[PDB]
């Protein structure tokens, strides 16, 4: 065949999205976790299966512990990756990595050992002729077909913020943020407790994962809403827990996302996301700042929260200079925004030169992710 | 303990004759390249006094 | 076609301005920079463009670092201004320098090097029938209409003084002064600090020195200006910045100017731009001195500010006999006068037979320049 | 008592350096910071207290949010500065300051409403007989006993270039650059990140300055140690963290210091600290040159590093005329430079007839500060 | 046990860097000699140049 597709891989934490390069959606997205059985099984003829991987992992969440292996764009677990990948690969797409080029996704300010050990993994576990490691922000840059913007992306893993000006990039001015869906999560299931609900355990903590996924918005004014939380209506919402338990979530919903605003909240001093975005905007050139304001692009599966798009324009637009307009552009399908550049980049004639061949990486070693691209 | 506060005698020796003989090698060093500067500049002089 | 038209640039430092000769304005006026990508662009199907060139440099200012490659009338980087010329011939006028003569101006007292180096690529890199380098204040003179007057010429590159009588001219009286357009911007953002605006980079370098075009005014009286400066009223202006950020100047923008006339400010001893003309007109003979006093021209870039002509004409006036009037003749429109003062002389019939043929220089050399011209 | 001794404090940013006049070292020297119980306390009997001024914030760091009121040479919160001499004159050298005239330092190029803003403190909020503001350079050079040198002074707060002959001062040859002890922190705790290490808030912030305090060191040739940081032995310190955390830092170490020679890393074109005093020195007169290559004076806090001084004579000599020899002279102790030409300069007969006296500032208002002073 | 082995490792540290010292320090000044005999040599071959 011409070509030979090429395959790309989207692992911030919490979610592998995978697919053929050349199309518009991913094939597979399921969750990034490796579930181990910790009790102890007693029948004959069962698995055994020592772990299982993906969505087949959330059927059978209750006897699982459930490990991610990615915390804050960082592997904790190298050989639980691996298993993902193999899962992405052989169960999924049905692929042989030695018929495709594979490109990989990876966040801002990451530490080196990531990517060079991930290359390590292509190239010397599933066979490979070519790869690529690419910055997140940019890849969503690519998916919303802007040649400008700041790049807000914030994943499950952690929140990392690229402006952009004309392609370039800006090295002092990226900003990465730990904040997360994962830390959202946790405060979550921390202020469901003043209610009586107790979730204590990993299987029932993607349970309040998915509440969060739906129910939980973010307020155009916080304190307003907090104040109309005293006549209990709309705010409150019935949600069914598999179980057949029923929660009733009211005030507690819309301020679990407002932690992205108030990291004080969590008990971090770092910054709320919309003065990280002024203190990226600040760090660039005066020149630029004007497309900045107005070409802000959010990507990530934790920008997904209805109004966070208004909130910031509303938060961005009262520090800003109000004598220049602020546009954010924030997609549907926002989420699956850095798969799409990844898919549009190997696509790309010209990127087909730009591969960390494994020719090159078996003379130069691992060492030479860093010495080709960013 | 004892033992401890001379591992920490010499620790701290370490890091005195470590910085000593990297500011020693950065001497020497210096030297090797204030001569290669003028292992240069005496050739150069050599070549335009010649 | 008859007569071929002819070709005229001018390139003192900061702007070329460039067009047909017979033609009563420029039609390509443009910034003097090259600007260089100074950041690495992460994207794939960018450019990738070594650097740019002309008013594509001011849009595309935060990126690049921006150099100037002509400072005080010399050109410091001789591909840098090949790069010039060569988008003035192709990226505006369109033509072909083989059908063309083309002037050039230069400024006075000027080294040999810039001459002869400035003919050597006229005729070794754009192919061209014939050329002819000029002297930029006797060109503005000619634009003006008048056969005596003492032309002040101060553009970007540095001020030049040349007193002319009936034609002829006076090469012991030339005076040139290192003060310019350039140095009053780096003035003007030294200036600014202590109201707590900082500047440091070369793409607002460029925003001061749009402020210095319109807000900047030449005072009536120093002193005088200073002193209302306590009461700050109409001596404010704000400023709009391409960041939303706002300036507001008062003293501090007229002050600026005023180091035209005070050179103690920037820390040089020489002479401010009256007492120079009166440097060049007393080393005149006693005998003309009478119309140059009556006839001064202004030419060049950094003569727009407002009350230049008026300060010239009491501190002359001032200095000077008050037995002889002392018009100061500065048109609107001086801007461009050496670039209209090169397309009359183009123009003209008899300087038709002036150029410096490329035969000329084929058999005789680079050197002919001083040879043949002034 | 006999002239009543004088008081004399530093504050550039980072540290007050603060004690009596006629003294060879200050008695107090503490870090300019003003920290704030973040969180909430529940207990009874605590405190209160609304802030922490000095080392007591130190002391109780991770509770409080830090916050420097000193930027870039400016005072970005008053009633934040206002507390730090309330702490330096009540709590350490428990002096009535109506019975001391006082001495402040103050970097050059800076805001007028710095100086302007700082007399009237000091006149009405802590009520004293005289003061007087002066330039951190000229006081490090009276230190070194020096009549001429060109002092690169470089805090905390910003860097600063002051050329001085015989005495005398060159204002347009005075450059300021926007680099600082600071800007390496920031560029230190990013550079850390690809290491694992991640350092997020301002208590830890403070860990990495004392980490770059001590173990970070200037590259004789930055390439040549690059290069041997290949084979990792003496370049990895190992460093212990208050938590009982082990850090281990390679060639990350000797880059942080490098960002003064490469302002690229940091991601601004102004150009590195050796250019900026050619940049200086170019702009002094011919004749003085020779002395001002061989007198170069370092000062202040951030130039403390080892190996500054060769790097900066081995790229000052490469740049400028071999012709001359290159003295640079940088005494140990130049961190106290600026106190200590503060503690002669109060000690000068002379200059006890030259502060600004409180019945003069009474009388003449605030803005008398730049008319008597420089 | 293994403190008094670390108390001869690191003494051991100390008598290689005393060593290594020695050598650095031996060579950073006899290569400031070929310094000063070069830069004194490029004096005097300036001075014939002269």
């Amino acid at each position: 065949e011409d070509e030979t597709t090429a395959l790309v891989c989207d692992n911030g934490s919490g979610l592998v999205k995978a697919g053929f390069a050349g199309d518009d959606a991913p094939r597979a997205v399921f969750p990034s976790i490796v579930g181990r059985p910790r009790h102890q099984g007693v029948m004959v003829g069962m698995g055994q299966k020592d772990s299982y991987v993906g969505d087949e992992a959330q059927s059978k969440r209750g006897i699982l512990t459930l490990k991610y292996p990615i915390e804050h764009g960082i592997i904790t677990n190298w050989d639980d990756m691996e298993k993902i990948w193999h899962h992405t690969f052989y169960n999924e797409l049905r692929v042989a990595p030695e018929e495709h080029p594979t490109l990989l996704t990876e966040a801002p300010l990451n530490p080196k050992a990531n990517r060079e050990k991930m290359t390590q993994i292509m190239f010397e576990t599933f066979n490979v002729p070519a790869m690529y490691v690419a910055i997140q922000a940019v890849l969503s840059l690519y998916a919303s077909g802007r040649t400008t913007g700041i790049v807000l992306d914030s994943g499950d893993g952690v929140t990392h913020n690229v402006p952009i000006y004309e392609g370039y990039a800006l090295p002092h001015a990226i900003m990465r943020l730990d904040l997360a869906g994962r830390d959202l999560t946790d405060y979550l299931m921390k202020i469901l407790t003043e209610r009586g609900y107790s979730f204590v355990t990993t299987a029932e903590r993607e349970i309040v994962r998915d509440i969060k996924e739906k129910l939980c918005y973010v307020a155009l004014d916080f304190e307003n809403e907090m104040a109309t939380a005293a006549s209990s209506s709309s705010l409150e919402k019935s949600y069914e827990l598999p179980d057949g338990q029923v929660i009733t979530i009211g005030n507690e919903r819309f301020r679990c996302p407002e932690t992205l605003f108030q990291p004080s909240f969590i008990g971090m001093e770092s910054a709320g996301i919309h003065e990280t975005t002024y203190n990226s905007i600040m760090k660039c050139d005066i020149d630029i700042r004007k497309d900045l304001y107005a070409n802000n692009v959010m990507s990530g599966g934790t920008t997904m929260y209805p109004g966070i798009a208004d909130r910031m324009q509303k938060e961005i637009t009262a520090l800003a200079p109000s004598t220049m307009k602020i546009k954010i552009i924030a997609p549907p399908e926002r989420k699956y925004s850095v798969w799409i550049g990844g898919s549009i980049l190997a696509s790309l004639s010209t990127f087909q030169q730009m591969w960390i061949t494994k020719q090159e990486y078996d003379e130069a070693g691992p060492s030479i992710v860093h010495r080709k691209c960013f | 303990e004892k033992y401890s506060q001379k591992e920490d005698k010499y620790e701290e020796e370490i890091k005195v004759l470590s910085d000593k003989l990297k500011e020693a090698e950065t001497r020497a060093e210096f030297a090797e390249r204030s001569v290669t500067k003028l292992e240069k500049s005496i050739d150069d002089l050599e070549d335009e006094l010649y």
